[PDB]
RNA sequence: UAAGGUGAUAUGAACCGUUAUAACCGGCGAUUUCCGAAUGGGGAAACCCAGUGUGUUUCGACACACUAUCAUUAACUGAAUCCAUAGGUUAAUGAGGCGAACCGGGGGAACUGAAACAUCUAAGUACCCCGAGGAAAAGAAAUCAACCGAGAUUCCCCCAGUAGCGGCGAGCGAACGGGGAGCAGCCCAGAGCCUGAAUCAGUGUGUGUGUUAGUGGAAGCGUCUGGAAAGGCGCGCGAUACAGGGUGACAGCCCCGUACACAAAAAUGCACAUGCUGUGAGCUCGAUGAGUAGGGCGGGACACGUGGUAUCCUGUCUGAAUAUGGGGGGACCAUCCUCCAAGGCUAAAUACUCCUGACUGACCGAUAGUGAACCAGUACCGUGAGGGAAAGGCGAAAAGAAC
RNA sequence: CGAAGGUGUGCUGUGAGGCAUGCUGGAGGUAUCAGAAGUGCGAAUGCUGACAUAAGUAACGAUAAAGCGGGUGAAAAGCCCGCUCGCCGGAAGACCAAGGGUUCCUGUCCAACGUUAAUCGGGGCAGGGUGAGUCGACCCCUAAGGCGAGGCCGAAAGGCGUAGUCGAUGGGAAACAGGUUAAUAUUCCUGUACUUGGUGUUACUGCGAAGGGGGGACGGAGAAGGCUAUGUUGGCCGGGCG
RNA sequence: UACGGUGCUGAAGCAACAAAUGCCCUGCUUCCAGGAAAAGCCUCUAAGCAUCAGGUAACAUCAAAUCGUACCCCAAACCGA
């Protein structure tokens, strides 16, 4: 029963980002999701000899909360809310605005 | 794998349970070296003995 | 008579470091860490099944785990046994 | 310890008072006794401590109930 | 100048020790007082 | 129940897993080193050393079980001593130890007050000991009452700071009676008839309802400021859901939830329903708890300090009647009334919270609140019993500052 | 479009106080009229923390004592190497017990610790290091003493104590010399030994204890005599001729 | 020669004297204050067993487990903050 998964194009409704769109990479425990391209830092990488790292100003995905990020309605163009429901015993996601499944 | 397992004589039960030993051993011996680069082969052998452990309880006296 | 399962959990490691090098290499003897409750006879057993070699003899001794400090906390390293086994002349060890 | 087998009396607290009523704990300890006692029915001589009352109660009784109290009681004699 | 404490483990053992509270009573209690508080050390024994 | 996982400081590595034996949650199982009642013997706890038997051996040794004490019962055996008994060896069953408070019993202070102090008080308190239960204890009138009557015990409000007690000081302090909570009565002292009649406990089965994982669970957009909107200004919608928490500032409509509606393969509590095992109900005839009641001596308890002191208990010495009898009605006697001691059982209303869940607070908010918001009964101190701290906050996000 | 808190300013009330506002601060505050209080601190040799003073003052822990050259280093009175000097030598040397518990050795670092500096350290971090039939413990035996089946005694708790069982600081089998590690050695290696158990043997033939006996098994002081450890001298061997 | 050391090599290796508080000595002499215990060890038999076991005899083989072992130890490591 979690509303966004791994492989869900999202779009965000809060921060810098706000309105802007992309898949989420990964999900984490936190209840914090990283979505490809949205939030961004330029971290400052330590060289290290080992494992080949050179060390500079790396830009990577920051984690973003869930609740600031919705689950993106191809058809109406739109955000909406995701329900579930059992559709062949079997349970399943759905816009709650057109009630379609998602797929 | 116990589902697997489960379908197998004490005898059999047995030796697989020295195999899994003997490997365990191996595996010991290579991860004190700098052979072994896979751990989590230690982690599974070490279930699958405790696996059939369990399955020879079940077997004799239960 | 030692049981085979008991064998093989009696020998955890080989030792690496100069003494045992020169041992090695001078008097034919392998330095083990084996388990705390192994016994001497067991551990000569285990070597003789599991690396297939004639054993003269095996010393052992117990190693006493050192105190250290991990940050402002104190902790102490577990203690382990380790065995001096002497290997018949002519024995050559992988 | 100072307890009579047949009746159980045991020593029981009380107070020495004064002419100026200084109250002052003491004892009062049962009159015990060891006493041989025939037991006809057996033919043999039980010995027991036990206080004079208890050796009333015999009298009255008859030492062989007494001894069947007893084991009843759950008491060796 | 031979100051009050002059350790012996054996000494410290017999006296205070494990066992030795374990054999009496009051020792007995004082375990379990020990206890009670949460002592990481219920007693001398090392 | 799932698309994410392999606890944390704490990343990384090597990996698993994605529609179903990944992970996670719950039921029932399995494993469960050593010490510890510790129980084979010993011991400076976490160690030392056995015995016996059954199996295996590559014959060097392995494995695994049993071996405490006491009580009780049974079997065999068995002295002085003829029989016996004591004793002894086996076998079975139970116990042992730990644990907050509450409960019953065995013992039992002093400081203090009395403006000193001894009776008295503090107080049957503190404490020590034994025992038990989820509650305990008590309990079915040899009780009150007053010539009317009540009808076991327990607890609450009155009666009443009254009557009393009291170096008649300091202080202690009822009862009768009334109002409530809750209410339940039974058996043995013994034999006849009839024979399985109510009730209770253990134990299976069935039903209901919890508990131990869970499932679904409404409705919002635009614009301005701004780092960020949940804020402002507009216009909407849900509400058996405006409890609460989070989300980059304050969100009913972003998320988790909330109301509401549903859920258990398995285990299990409580109700009834039912089978089995033990238990005996109703009827007639009786019988009706002796070193006991009373008494003397000494103490103690009763509000009651021996006093004019009834009543209860008994260390000590005595010692009835036994229903045509006996107990009590606050010295004692007479009359009347009232009850039936010297055998037991018994739910409820009452007491407490180590612990579990839910919810609340004109409670604290880091010198407060637990000693302890933090790896605290830790560090440290002490031979030991024991004592015993300090120490919270970057940011929305490490973006924790490459060069 | 900036809350509380902090810090200035101005105004204002008879006072405790109040109002406004600049800066800081970055999220809470709260009129009014009522209500309740952990409601107001300068003192209690009050408590807790912080910071002063004396004061850059006293002191830097035995009056055994240092000097130079070279090295390393960011830097050398203090570290390493060298040569002198000085101190102990029935100890200030060597080996153990007890007690401690890694302080040992190697590399590395110098914030803190070291009464200064520190490249050094018993400091930090990492790694390494403790080898036994004959040493010790364990083990067999017991002393003082402890526990103590039954038992005797005791309100309870418990006390004493028999049989027993524990308890060394005492009794009880066995190893020496050399060599070796950065760090262990009667433990490793080299050589040369010993012990007491089993098991199997052939040979023989009275074995057998919870019992009997012997032994173990024992004081102080004194006196010598015989010895060795050890030392001195000579001889010998090697080197030397200032 | 990594200036730490490593490998090879190696003469003589006798005598006298002196000499312990150490050993013979758990001895001897003496004194009164009159000087552990038990086991190991040797030995004797009893119940027993009886031509078996057990004993001692050499010889062969196996065995000796476990724990401690670093370092300080009149001290900078123990008792004294």
């Amino acid at each position: 029963a979690a509303k966004i998964r791994r492989d869900d194009e999202v779009i965000v409704l809060t921060g810098k980002d706000k309105g802007k769109r992309g898949k989420v990479k990964n999900v984490l425990s936190s209840g914090k999701v990283i979505v490809e391209g949205i939030n961004l830092v330029k971290k400052h990488q330590k060289p290290v000899p080992a494992l080949n790292q050179p060390g500079g100003i790396v830009e990577k995905e920051a984690a973003i909360q869930v609740s600031n990020v919705a689950i993106f309605n191809a058809a109406t163009g739109k955000a909406d809310r995701v329900g579930f429901r059992f559709e062949d015993g079997k349970k399943v996601r759905f816009f709650k605005s057109n009630s379609e499944t998602i797929k | 794998k116990a589902k697997e397992l489960r379908e197998k004589s004490v005898e059999e039960l047995n030796t697989e349970l020295l195999n899994l030993l003997r490997e365990q051993f191996n595996l010991r011996m290579q991860a004190a070296s700098g052979q072994l680069q896979q751990s989590h082969l230690l982690k599974q052998v070490r279930r699958d003995v405790a696996r059939v452990k369990t399955l020879l309880n079940e077997k004799a006296g239960a | 008579m030692i049981r085979e399962e008991r064998l093989l959990k009696v020998l955890r490691a080989p030792h690496v470091s100069e003494k045992a090098s020169t041992a090695m290499e001078k008097s034919n003897t392998i330095v083990l860490k084996v388990a705390k409750d192994a016994t001497k006879a067991e551990i000569k057993a285990a070597v003789q099944k599991l690396f297939e070699v004639e054993v003269e003899v095996v010393n052992t001794l117990v190693v006493k785990g050192k105190v250290k400090r991990h940050g402002q906390r104190i902790g102490r390293r577990s203690d382990w046994k380790k065995a001096y086994v002497t290997l018949k002349e002519g024995q050559n060890l992988d | 310890s100072r307890v009579c087998q047949v009746t159980g009396k045991r020593p029981v607290t009380g107070n020495n008072r004064s002419h100026a009523l200084n109250a002052t704990k003491r004892r009062f300890l049962p009159n015990l006794h060891s006493h041989r006692f025939w037991v006809e029915s057996e033919k043999r001589f039980v010995t027991l401590r036990v206080s004079a009352k208890g050796m009333r109660v015999i009298d009255k009784k008859g030492i062989d109930t007494v001894l069947a109290e007893l084991r009843a009681r759950g008491e060796k004699y | 100048m031979k100051r009050t404490f002059q350790p012996s483990v054996l000494k410290r053992n017999r006296s205070h020790g494990f066992r030795a509270r374990m054999a009496t009573k009051n020792g007995r209690q004082v375990l379990a007082r020990r206890r009670a508080k949460g002592r990481a050390r219920l007693t001398v024994s090392k």
